[PDB]
């Protein structure tokens, strides 16, 4: 009597992501006091208005 | 951020001087030496605004 088994296993994983996220943004005033131009052109990125 | 909250310009003719410097210059050798018009600059710089 003889036996023989053979057994083979082969697993691949490749996983791969990415992001890019730009934000830009110019308010530009003329005119009126200096400290409201400021603070005024200061963009609050929460209301951009 | 750039703010911009005066512009001023000088008149072009007929400037008064200060003193020191009207001095400074009054003291300048004739003949030309660098050394004292390089103490010149050192004091008082090379342009104007």
């Amino acid at each position: 009597s003889s036996h023989g088994c053979k057994e083979l296993e082969n697993a691949l994983k490749a996983a791969s992501g990415t992001q890019n996220n730009v934000l830009r943004g110019e308010p530009f005033i003329r005119g009126g006091g200096a400290g409201f131009i400021s603070g005024l052109s200061y963009l609050e990125l929460d209301n951009p208005a | 951020s750039d703010l911009e909250v005066a512009h001023y310009k000088l008149k072009p003719r007929s400037l008064m001087l200060h003193y020191e410097f009207l001095q400074r210059v009054k003291r300048l050798p004739l003949e030309y030496s660098y050394g004292e018009y390089r103490d010149l600059f050192r004091d008082f710089g090379t342009h104007y605004i």
